[PDB]
């Protein structure tokens, strides 16, 4: 692609307790976990940038990371999936 | 129907009627809330409200907005939620002699809609003439009794009986004769009608008081909160003894909506009348209409605040959002505030009348027209006899949408009307009776098969509307069944969607991709039904 | 007097079923599991039913009084269990009889005499056939293997009532599994032992009866290609 | 212990909205008896009933109470000077102040609150959970944000529970800042 | 990389409505006498039939079935 700008992420689905959602429009500043990795719970995973605002997110409990749907400067929107965790 | 009006006196509790599924959404989001969502909670409305006097569901702008804009038959709206709920009383909201339409109709056509209307579910008609003129409700009174269900005759709210210098015509006095003849023409119930939330919480104390010992029936209030006091309103009336009120549940309530069921309840703890409900499960009810609400964002008004100023120009609640779409398709967005201040105009210009439907789509239809066209009242004194107006301000100044009380100004109609003239009676002794045969015919032709007493007053209410909703259904099936996102912005690549058709029968559609437009302007959409390879093309506009 | 029927299965035998029903005007009933929402035996039947969410795709479809439940609310006459799941299991057929719901298949007495590998043999022997010689019941207590095999033949083998030994202190530690690997699949620890007949062929009959004393043939089928325990091909009649 | 302290007023902060009309009646009624100090009464209007609490504040005898122009009222903030002002028609006491210049206000602060949507909330109701969970303000928006953050977002039915019930563990306490935190 | 008809002085039709031509009941050329309904108009919930000024004949209709008008768009003239 040059970057990958262009790739669309499918739709977390809502009642799933692995699925992690994005909840707002915004851009990937720092990815910090990958595919095969654990971590306790509140674990620093990811880093977006909502707009000039910075928020990691954190996982809901302990697990094991089974999918990142994303890499470093990627555009999100709201209902995204990110991150998949046991 | 007798004994239900007998039961509603000896209940202490105050009684409630939800308007959630009708007058809320008119309100709220130009009554655009579609079936579907209605009947996936009718279940836990059919529980929540077990002890309440009657639902709201039908009538009103419901009829023309479900055929019209959401292209589903109100007909199978009414008779899904009837099987859905056989426990509380359905009522449906009549104009009068223009039953569910924007002027009189033939006195054989409201007689068949209510014959239709009763056998199809619905229980309470609260009948109402927007000019508070009694000889055009006797007609629809007479066609609710015989169908053996309960009429509810109204009064419609105007001024302030407050103040005695707003007017001298609505008076307290005003109310208490008019009420007073809607007993003698043997309505089971009395409903006021505050239809631009203008009953000052005062007032409806000193209003219902005063009724209470002038009549014997039961009086169901109906008030808006555009004010921010429908609450209080409520509160005063009953304290001075009011049988039922109108609520809408919390996420449907508020501004130019009726007052919140939920905080009702509270409101009167440690008072001596208490509500008769469910609270956990209208917290439940909010819940769910809270997201259901987003659904419709493009349809949400303008106003987000209580508004004082309604006392000046005295806009129903149910026109508001409505009439706010009206303006906005009609290059009048962003200016409503000038449509507002004008339709207060409007209103003295024809002598202070009472304004709701049609006669408030009257002074809304002459507000957006003068507007338009840069007009004032000055601006027809000797000025009028040429301008072209729109055909509902007309049609008012010919009579046929009644007479009001204090008439119309010679000099002030004539200019309008010019060519035939006013004619003198209630619309329904001379307009002559419509041929159904006719209209069986007609409908027996065009489509080619079984059509019902539904289809044949549907089409005598609605020409053009019904006989496009023909036309889209043969097109596109049975839109009612589609969950709203789907049938407001179709669906996202790669997204799958179950659409309930019956017990156990289900559509899964997965949307795959779109191709670009061949040299035709035809996209092709891969689809994947019920396990199904399938292409669809479509014209790109 | 089947108006309605419900396939308590998956796959093929569902599809399968589903045709045949609809051939004699019977409407049919698919139920699925949660990992099978897009399998396409649920959009071949009249209707579907997601067995709920409370039970993962393992115990989906042999989750007895569920499928029950579903049938009930379906207004269902009888229920085909097709193969390879509730099909040999008598609590479901007496629990659908419970319930007036006609179990496609044989009488609960026949389940019961079939669904164990020991009164199977004994039917058999009953019946004047040639059973593979072994114990005339099961064996529970320990040295169970030291206590056939010095008294019967060469090769031997250890079957759970649904592991080949060659003899020799293996007769107890390539054994030693029998008891536990009858325990994750199956529900019985119980076991028997039978000689194990080298190079055999494998021969099986199909039988069908009526409700009437009526009963045929249809003659055999060849299923001797199988790799360990696994059928792989068949072939009818045998060459 | 206030009025002895030699405080000049007395302040009822019902940060959550809490006071409801008939305990309002009840409440400054014993307190205008008890006391010589003058009571001002705020509130918000959280619940849908600001307004009504009010007017009977009203008349138990309330000095002075809190409002906010309409355009800036209602919901978490508080009730709107304008609605109770007409609310108060008729009845023996009025509220001292000019509407005219209220809808003038009114009118400039609807604009200028476009200027703000960005920092809206998502508050679009009344609700009555408050006299479960007694959460100040918008404190329960807070919380679903916070509670959607660590994946909670299904069950916040259950932190609304917890809540209630953490409060009874620290054995009933005043909840505002920093205290709701 | 329509017109619009006078509102002062000439006797031209300006439309006051902003939708859609439903009906043109005149032609190019035709005699129409005192309020003679000669166009029908449609918005939302509304309905503007055309009437005429005065009397006069007809010369000319800039206006087809089904078209897109603005407020103040040259209709008819009549003299
Ligand atoms: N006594 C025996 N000697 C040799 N092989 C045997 C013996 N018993 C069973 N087998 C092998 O196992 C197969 C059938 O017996 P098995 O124990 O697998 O029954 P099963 O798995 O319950 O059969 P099905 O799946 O048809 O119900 C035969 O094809 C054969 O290869
Ligand atoms: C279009 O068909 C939507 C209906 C808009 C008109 C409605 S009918 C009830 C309200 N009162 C009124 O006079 N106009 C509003
Ligand atoms: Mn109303
Ligand atoms: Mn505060």
């Amino acid at each position: 692609n040059v970057h990958t700008n262009a790739n669309v992420k499918p739709k977390a689905d809502k009642s799933n307790p692995s699925h992690i959602g994005a909840q707002m429009p915004g851009s990937v500043t720092e990815v910090k976990v990958s595919v095969g990795e654990t971590v306790k719970a509140n674990q620093p995973l990811l880093i977006t940038e909502a707009m000039k605002m910075e928020t990691t997110i954190q996982a809901p409990f302990d697990g094991v990371i089974k999918q990142v749907t994303v890499n470093n400067g990627d555009t999100i929107a709201t209902g995204d999936l990110l991150i998949e965790i046991e | 129907p007798k004994g239900v009006a007998e039961w509603v006196k000896k209940q202490d509790d105050v009684l409630l009627t939800d308007t959630t599924f009708r007058d809320a959404h008119q309100s709220l989001l130009a009554t655009r809330v579609r079936t579907k969502d209605m009947i996936n909670i009718a279940s836990k409305t059919a529980d929540v409200f077990k002890d309440g006097f009657s639902l709201e569901m039908w009538g009103g702008a419901t009829f023309d907005v479900a055929y019209n804009f959401l292209k589903e038959n109100p007909w199978e709206r009414l008779e899904r939620l009837r099987k859905a709920i056989p426990n509380v009383l359905f009522q449906m909201l009549l104009r009068a002699s223009n039953a569910v339409g924007y002027k009189n109709y033939p006195d054989n056509v409201i007689h068949k809609f209510v014959q239709e209307s009763a056998k199809a579910g619905i229980d309470v008609f609260r009948i109402f003439d927007s000019l508070n003129w009694v000889d055009q409700m006797k007609v629809a009174n007479e066609a609710v009794q015989e169908a053996g269900k309960i009429s509810e005759g109204t009064i419609c709210y105007t001024g302030d009986i407050l103040n005695p210098e707003r007017s001298n015509i609505y008076t307290l006095e005003y109310y208490v004769k008019l009420a007073k003849e809607l007993e003698r023409e043997g309505f089971h119930i009395l409903a006021i009608k505050d239809m631009a939330g203008l009953l000052k919480p005062k007032a409806a104390y000193e209003l219902i008081g005063e009724l209470k010992s002038a009549v014997d029936l039961p009086i169901h209030l109906h008030t808006h909160d555009t004010s921010g006091n429908g609450l209080l309103t409520y509160k005063q009336a009953i304290d001075a003894g009011v049988d039922i009120i109108d609520t809408a549940v919390a996420s449907m309530s508020g501004l130019t909506s009726q007052p919140s069921a939920n905080s009702l309840y509270y409101a009167l703890n440690g008072f001596p009348r208490h509500l008769r409900t469910d609270i956990e499960g209208m917290e439940s009810l909010s819940h769910y209409w809270s997201t259901v609400r987003t659904y419709y964002s493009d349809f949400e008004s303008d106003i987000k605040s209580p508004n004082t100023e309604i006392y000046q120009h005295e806009m129903p609640g149910g026109q508001y959002s409505n009439l706010s779409q009206q303006a906005k398709s009609l290059g009048l967005g962003e200016r409503f505030d000038e449509v507002k201040d004008m339709y207060r105009r409007v209103n003295f210009l024809f002598g202070d009348i009472v304004k709701v439907t049609p006669s408030s789509k009257v002074v809304g239809d002459m507000a957006l027209y003068m507007v338009q066209n840069d007009l004032d009242e000055q601006s027809v004194i000797t000025d009028g006899y040429k301008l072209d107006f729109p055909e509902s301000v007309v049609s008012f100044f010919k009579g046929e949408i009644g007479q009001p009380v204090n008439g119309f100004n010679k000099d002030l109609q004539a200019v309008i009307l010019k060519g035939q003239e006013a004619l003198t009676a209630r619309p329904g002794e001379y307009l002559e009776p419509v041929d159904f045969e006719k209209v069986r015919e007609l409908l027996e032709e065009e489509q080619q098969g079984p059509v019902t007493e539904q289809d044949i007053i549907s089409y005598v209410l609605y020409p053009k509307v019904y006989e496009q909703y023909i036309q889209t259904r043969n097109q596109y099936g049975n839109l009612s069944l589609l969950d709203t996102p789907t049938f407001f912005f179709g669906m996202r690549n790669g997204e799958t969607v179950e659409i309930e058709i019956d017990k156990g029968k289900r559509l899964i559609i997965k949307l795959e991709t779109i191709s670009e437009p061949d040299e035709n302007g035809n996209r092709t959409i891969y689809y994947a039904m019920n396990g199904q390879a399938r292409r669809i093309y479509i014209k790109d506009e | 007097q089947i108006k309605k029927l419900l396939v308590a299965n998956r796959g093929e035998i569902a599809i399968r079923i589903f045709r045949a029903a609809a051939e004699l005007d019977i409407s049919t009933v698919a139920i699925y599991s949660n990992e099978d929402k897009s399998s396409l035996h649920r959009y071949k039947a009249d209707e579907s039913y997601l067995v709920g969410s409370d039970l993962g795709p393992a115990e989906s479809y042999l989750n007895i009084e569920r499928i029950i439940d579903v049938a009930k609310q379906a207004n269902v006459d009888a229920i085909h269990p097709g193969y390879g799941f509730l099909s040999e299991n008598e609590q479901f057929a007496r629990r659908c009889a419970e319930e007036g719901i006609k179990f496609i298949g044989p009488h609960l007495e026949h389940l019961d005499m079939f669904g164990d590998k020991v009164k199977a043999r004994t039917t058999a022997i009953k019946a004047d056939l040639p059973v593979i010689p072994g114990t005339d019941g099961p064996i529970k207590s320990y040295e169970l293997a030291k206590e056939f095999a010095e008294e019967a033949g060469f090769p031997l083998m250890i079957k759970a009532t649904s592991r080949i030994v060659r003899e020799e202190s293996e007769l107890e530690d390539a054994f030693h599994r029998a008891k536990s690997e009858a325990e994750k699949s199956f529900g019985n620890s119980e076991v028997y032992i039978e000689r194990y007949i080298d190079n055999p062929k494998h021969i099986e009959v199909q039988v069908i009866g009526d409700e009437h004393g009526n009963i045929v043939h249809l003659f055999e089928r060849d299923c001797s290609v199988q790799r360990r325990h696994q059928k792989v091909v068949e072939v009818a009649p045998s060459v």
